[PDB]
RNA sequence: AAGUCUGGGCUAAGUGGUAAAGGAUGUGGCGCCGCGAAGACAGCCAGGAGGUGGCUUAGAAGCAGCCAUCCUUUAAAGAG
RNA sequence: CGAUGUCGGCUCGUCGCAUCCUGGGGCUGAAGAAGGUCCCAAGGGUUGGGCUGUUCGCCCAUUAAAGCGGCACGCGAGCUGGGUUCAGAACGUCGUGAGACAGUUCGGUCUCUAUCCGCCACGGGCGCAGGAGGCUUGAGGGGGGCUCUUCCUAGUACGAGA
RNA sequence: CGCUGAAAGCAUCUAAGCGGGAAGCCCGCCCCAAGAUGAGGCCUCCCACGGCAGCCGGUAAGGACCCGGGAAGACCA
C-alpha cells in the first residue's frame, strides 16, 4: 500500500 | 429412426459434376440384431447391435449365455439404436440411400490435461509489454467480497476431448453395399479404427 | 331492464330438457346444448322456458341475464339458424368456394384457403359476397371474424374484408 | 487475406498507385476481404493530375491477392502482388484500363465490366 | 394506448371499463383509448 | 407447547405478507338531491322542416373564418 | 489506522432492465417507404481505428445496433504501472528564509511454494442384501439461443411524381 | 386483438364460457447423469461348500495382481  | 454401427476408415475426397467433396469412408455393418427391447419387457423401443466378430475363447460365460439366446457369433462391441425396430435380423449400410442425411457418433480425440487457451478459446495475457508470467494464464476468476466464490460451470484447465461428439446432418455421398462401406461429406468425431454410430438425421 | 325474467317463447316443435348445469336443445337443423350454472333453475312450460335466480346478490343476478340469453341463443340455432355475411372490396380482390372450402383472393402473393369447421356451411353467391352458416352463433361468429381478420379494412381505402352492415370510415393522405 | 492496414497495388489507370485498406465493407465485422470484395480504403501514394490524388478515400474491389483462394472443383490460384481496382457505388471502374490478371471470381461477384477490361482472367 | 396513472374520460363517447384487474377506457375516438399503468 | 375453539361481520387482492400525490361502474353499508306511471332512464318506431343563411369567401348555403348565432308553420326542428 | 492496497487499462465473466439492435404490439399530425411516442420482451447480439494515463468525450470508416448501470468506482495472494502516491532535478508562483503547491515537467524496488472454503478436472473407499459380466431408463442438471444482403412475388398495392 | 355475453332492456374481450398472439417461457436438439442413499430396469452367468443378518478357511461365476502396448493419460483411471 501507498495510501497517500 | 435407423441406425447402425460403424467403423471410422479414413478421409479422401472424390469428386461428382466438376466439385470436389471431401468424404470420410465408415465401415459400417454389419450388424446382427442381438436383443429387443419391448415395451413389455422393458419400457422403450429399441435395437441391441453386434459389430465385429470376436474370438470365442475371450468372451466370458455370462456375455455367452447372452449370444446364445439369439444364436449369434461373438461380436465384440454391443450398442443400442433406440426406436428403431428392423423387419430382419441383420442390419448393413443398405439401410441408407445416396442423398440422405445422416447424424454420426463418435469419441472425439483427447487432449489431456488442456489449458484455458486450448480448451476454451481464451484469450491469454500479452508476451511483453510488462507481462510478468501470465503469458497463457485465465486472468481473474472473480469479484470480490460479493458473492465471495467461483461460479459452478465455471471455464478452467481441465481435461478435454475424448468425449462423446455428435456432428448432426451430414449428406452420405454413396453407399458400396460390397465393401460394407458409407461415405459421408465431411469430418466425423474421432481417430482412424475408432468406433461410431451412424443415425438417420434429425434436423427437418 | 331484465333479459333474465324475459320469458323464452320456444316454437313448435323444438325439444327442451333441463339436466344439472345442462340443458339440451334439439330442433330441426340439429341439436346444442348450453351449460347452466347451478345456481339458477331452468324450468320447462307450455312452449316457454324460464331461468330464475336464487338471490338477488350480484354473482346471480349476472348469471341469470347471461343464462337467459344463452337458452335462447341455442333455441333460436336450432330452428330459424345463424348467418352472417362479408362484402369483399377491392378492384383485384375476389373469392369463390372450392369444394367446401374457402379460397381467397386479396392482394396477396398467395391465395387463403380457409376450411369450415364441423356446423359451419361457406357459400359464395357473388365472388363478393360470403356467407357463414351454422346453428351454434358464437361459432358462427368466430369463423367470420376469422376470415374478416386476413385482410381487414384499411384506414385510407375501400379495400378489404368487410362485415354486411359495417360502415366505411377512412381518413385522408396528403 | 485484406484487412486495415494492408496495403494495395492499384491495377487500373485511375492514378492512384498504392491504397491502405481502411475497411471491409462485408458486414458488421468481417476480418479479412478476398477477392470480389470491396474495401474502404486511403490513397497512399498517386501519379500527378490523376482522377485521384493522395489523402483520398475511396473504394475499391480486391481483384489479386497473395494468399490463395481455393476453389469448388479443388484447384486455386495465387498472385504475387494484392490488387484492386477503384470503384464507384456502382461497383463500375471508375478508371478506364485494367491491368494484369483478375480472377474469375470477380464474374459472379457482378464486376463484370473489370472483367472485360482485364487483359487476362484466370 | 395511453398508459398513465391518471385514466380519465376525455370526451362524452369514452367509456370507463375494468377488465382482468386492469382499469380502461375504450372509445370511439382511438386516440383515447387509455389504460392504467 | 397449547383451539383446525364459539358467535356477528368484511376481503378475493395470497390483499393479508412493507410506499405517496393522484386515478377508477372493484365490493359491502349509509346519507341527500333530481326525474318518473302529469309513464321516466335504455333501446327501438318515428318526424327531424324551413324564410335560406348574412361580414366570410370563385362557394363555407347546418356541416372553412365570423356578426348577433334573427324569425318562424309548430307536438318539435338547432338559420345546427 | 498491531494496514480493509488506492485511478485507468488488460483478462475473465455474471447480473439488473429505466431496451441500443433483433422479435410482438397500440396510438400517429401512420398514403407507400421511412420515422415519432408509448407498451411487452433480458434469448442472443451490441465492430475496427486516430487523440489523451485517462474515465468520459470528440473525430475516421463501418454497422441490425455501435445501450445504460450493479458486482469493494467487479477483478494487483490474476497481470500491468501510464496516472496518482516518499526520497533526485527543474519551471511558473508563494515565502526574508528553511521550504510549499489534487499546478506542470523528466526519472523512480508491485513479495518463487495455497492450510481451510469455493472452482476446474481425476481417482481411492464404502454403500446400493447373494455374488457377478454386459446393455440401459432419465429424475435432475448443463450447452445452445445472433443476424444481414440480394432475388422472385412486383416495378404490382399505395402515390401527382419521386 | 377478438367471439359470444350479463350485472346495467343499450354497450362492454369477462363477471360464466371460447379464440388469436413474441427472437421470450415449457418441451423438442446436443452433452452429463441412479451417491436419484427415492442408490431404478432388462439380458445373461455362478449357487444351496466345509468347522463353535454372526464366524473363519477352501471354491464358484467372475475380478485383481504382473507383463506387451495404446490418437487413453500428470500419477491414478
Ligand atoms: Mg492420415
Ligand atoms: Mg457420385
Ligand atoms: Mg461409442
Ligand atoms: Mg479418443
Ligand atoms: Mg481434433
Ligand atoms: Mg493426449
Ligand atoms: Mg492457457
Ligand atoms: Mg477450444
Ligand atoms: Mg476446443
Ligand atoms: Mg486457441
Ligand atoms: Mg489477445
Ligand atoms: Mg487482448
Ligand atoms: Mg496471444
Ligand atoms: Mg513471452
Ligand atoms: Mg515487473
Ligand atoms: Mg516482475
Ligand atoms: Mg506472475
Ligand atoms: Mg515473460
Ligand atoms: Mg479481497
Ligand atoms: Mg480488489
Ligand atoms: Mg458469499
Ligand atoms: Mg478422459
Ligand atoms: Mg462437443
Ligand atoms: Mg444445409
Ligand atoms: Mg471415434
Ligand atoms: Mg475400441
Ligand atoms: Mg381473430
Ligand atoms: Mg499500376
Ligand atoms: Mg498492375
Ligand atoms: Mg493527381
Ligand atoms: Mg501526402
Ligand atoms: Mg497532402
Ligand atoms: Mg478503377
Ligand atoms: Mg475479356
Ligand atoms: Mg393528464
Ligand atoms: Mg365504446
Ligand atoms: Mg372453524
Ligand atoms: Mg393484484
Ligand atoms: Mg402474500
Ligand atoms: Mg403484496
Ligand atoms: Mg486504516
Ligand atoms: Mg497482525
Ligand atoms: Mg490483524
Ligand atoms: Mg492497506
Ligand atoms: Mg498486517
Ligand atoms: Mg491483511
Ligand atoms: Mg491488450
Ligand atoms: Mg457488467
Ligand atoms: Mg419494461
Ligand atoms: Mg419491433
Ligand atoms: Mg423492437
Ligand atoms: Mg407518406
Ligand atoms: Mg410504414
Ligand atoms: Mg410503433
Ligand atoms: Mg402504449
Ligand atoms: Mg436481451
Ligand atoms: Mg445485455
Ligand atoms: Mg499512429
Ligand atoms: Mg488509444
Ligand atoms: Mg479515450
Ligand atoms: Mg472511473
Ligand atoms: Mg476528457
Ligand atoms: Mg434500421
Ligand atoms: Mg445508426
Ligand atoms: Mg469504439
Ligand atoms: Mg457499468
Ligand atoms: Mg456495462
Ligand atoms: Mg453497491
Ligand atoms: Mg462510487
Ligand atoms: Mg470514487
Ligand atoms: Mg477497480
Ligand atoms: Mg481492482
Ligand atoms: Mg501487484
Ligand atoms: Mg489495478
Ligand atoms: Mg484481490
Ligand atoms: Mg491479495
Ligand atoms: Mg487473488
Ligand atoms: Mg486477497
Ligand atoms: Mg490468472
Ligand atoms: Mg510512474
Ligand atoms: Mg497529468
Ligand atoms: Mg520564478
Ligand atoms: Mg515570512
Ligand atoms: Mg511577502
Ligand atoms: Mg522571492
Ligand atoms: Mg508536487
Ligand atoms: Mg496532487
Ligand atoms: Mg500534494
Ligand atoms: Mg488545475
Ligand atoms: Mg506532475
Ligand atoms: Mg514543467
Ligand atoms: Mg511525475
Ligand atoms: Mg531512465
Ligand atoms: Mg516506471
Ligand atoms: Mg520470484
Ligand atoms: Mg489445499
Ligand atoms: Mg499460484
Ligand atoms: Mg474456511
Ligand atoms: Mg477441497
Ligand atoms: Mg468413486
Ligand atoms: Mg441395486
Ligand atoms: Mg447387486
Ligand atoms: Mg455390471
Ligand atoms: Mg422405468
Ligand atoms: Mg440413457
Ligand atoms: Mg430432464
Ligand atoms: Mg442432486
Ligand atoms: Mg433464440
Ligand atoms: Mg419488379
Ligand atoms: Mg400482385
Ligand atoms: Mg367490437
Ligand atoms: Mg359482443
Ligand atoms: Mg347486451
Ligand atoms: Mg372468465
Ligand atoms: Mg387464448
Ligand atoms: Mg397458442
Ligand atoms: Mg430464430
Ligand atoms: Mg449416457
Ligand atoms: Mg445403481
Ligand atoms: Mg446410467
Ligand atoms: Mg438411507
Ligand atoms: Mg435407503
Ligand atoms: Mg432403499
Ligand atoms: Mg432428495
Ligand atoms: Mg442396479
Ligand atoms: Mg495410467
Ligand atoms: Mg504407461
Ligand atoms: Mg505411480
Ligand atoms: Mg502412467
Ligand atoms: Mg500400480
Ligand atoms: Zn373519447
Amino acid at each position: 500500500s501507498e495510501a497517500c | 429412426m435407423k441406425g447402425i454401427l460403424g467403423v471410422k476408415v479414413g478421409m479422401t475426397r472424390i469428386f461428382r459434376d466438376d466439385r470436389a467433396v471431401p468424404v470420410t469412408v465408415i465401415l459400417a455393418g454389419p450388424c446382427p440384431v442381438v436383443q429387443r427391447r419391448t415395451p413389455e419387457k422393458d419400457g422403450y423401443t429399441a435395437v441391441q447391435l453386434g459389430f465385429l466378430p470376436q474370438n470365442p475363447k475371450r468372451v466370458n460365460r455370462p456375455l455367452k449365455g447372452h449370444f446364445a439366446k439369439a444364436g449369434v457369433e461373438p461380436v465384440r462391441i454391443l450398442r443400442e439404436i433406440r426406436d428403431f425396430n428392423p423387419e430382419g435380423d441383420t442390419v448393413t449400410v443398405e439401410i441408407f440411400k445416396p442423398g440422405e442425411r445422416v447424424d454420426v457418433t463418435g469419441t472425439s480425440k483427447g487432449r489431456g490435461f488442456a489449458g484455458v487457451m486450448k480448451r476454451w478459446n481464451f484469450a491469454g495475457g500479452p508476451d511483453s509489454h510488462g507481462a510478468h508470467k501470465i503469458h497463457r494464464h485465465p486472468g481473474s476468476i472473480g469479484n470480490r467480497k460479493t458473492p465471495g466464490r467461483v461460479y459452478k460451470g465455471k471455464k478452467m484447465a481441465g481435461h478435454y476431448g475424448a468425449e462423446r461428439v455428435t456432428v448432426m446432418n451430414l449428406e452420405v455421398v454413396d453407399v458400396i453395399p460390397e465393401e460394407n462401406l458409407l461415405l459421408v461429406k465431411g469430418a466425423v468425431p474421432g481417430p482412424n479404427g475408432g468406433l461410431v454410430i451412424v443415425r438417420e438425421t434429425k434436423k427437418a | 331492464s331484465r333479459i333474465g325474467r324475459l320469458p323464452i317463447p320456444v316454437p313448435k316443435g323444438v325439444s327442451v330438457e333441463v339436466a344439472p348445469g345442462r340443458v339440451k336443445v334439439k330442433g330441426p337443423k340439429g341439436e346444442l346444448e348450453v351449460p347452466v350454472s347451478p345456481e339458477m333453475r331452468v324450468v320447462v312450460e307450455e312452449g316457454v322456458v324460464r331461468v330464475e335466480r336464487p338471490s338477488d346478490e350480484r354473482r346471480h343476478k349476472s348469471l341469470h341475464g347471461l343464462t337467459r340469453t344463452l337458452i335462447a341463443n341455442a333455441v333460436k340455432g336450432v330452428s330459424e339458424g345463424y348467418s352472417k355475411e362479408l362484402l369483399i372490396k377491392g378492384i383485384g380482390y375476389r373469392a369463390r368456394l372450392v369444394g367446401r372450402a374457402l379460397e381467397l383472393t386479396v392482394g396477396f402473393s398467395h391465395p387463403v384457403v380457409v376450411e369450415p369447421p364441423e356446423g359451419i356451411t361457406f357459400e359464395v353467391p357473388e365472388p363478393t359476397r360470403v356467407r357463414v352458416s351454422g346453428i351454434d352463433k358464437q361459432k358462427v361468429g368466430q369463423v367470420a371474424a376469422n376470415i374478416r381478420a386476413i385482410r381487414k379494412p384499411s384506414a385510407y381505402h375501400e379495400k378489404g374484408i368487410y362485415y354486411a352492415g359495417e360502415p366505411v370510415r377512412l381518413k385522408p393522405g396528403k | 487475406m485484406i484487412q486495415p492496414q494492408t496495403y494495395l497495388e492499384v491495377a487500373d489507370n485511375t492514378g492512384a498507385r498504392k491504397i491502405m485498406c481502411i475497411r471491409v465493407l462485408k458486414g458488421s465485422n468481417a476480418k479479412y476481404a478476398t477477392v470480389g470484395d470491396v474495401i474502404v480504403a486511403s490513397v497512399k501514394e498517386a501519379i500527378p493530375r490523376g482522377a485521384v490524388k493522395e489523402g483520398d478515400v475511396v473504394k475499391a474491389v480486391v481483384v489479386r491477392t497473395k494468399k490463395e483462394i481455393k476453389r469448388p472443383d479443388g484447384s486455386a490460384i495465387r498472385f504475387d502482388d494484392n490488387a484492386a481496382v477503384i470503384i464507384n457505388n456502382q461497383l463500375e471502374p471508375r478508371g478506364t484500363r485494367v491491368f494484369g490478371p483478375v480472377a474469375r471470381e470477380l464474374r459472379e461477384k457482378g464486376f463484370m465490366k473489370i472483367v472485360s477490361l482485364a487483359p487476362e482472367v484466370l | 394506448m395511453k398508459v398513465r396513472a391518471s385514466v380519465k374520460r376525455i370526451c362524452d363517447k369514452c367509456k370507463v371499463i375494468r377488465r382482468h384487474g386492469r382499469v380502461y377506457v375504450i372509445c370511439e375516438n382511438p386516440k383515447h383509448k387509455q389504460r392504467q399503468g
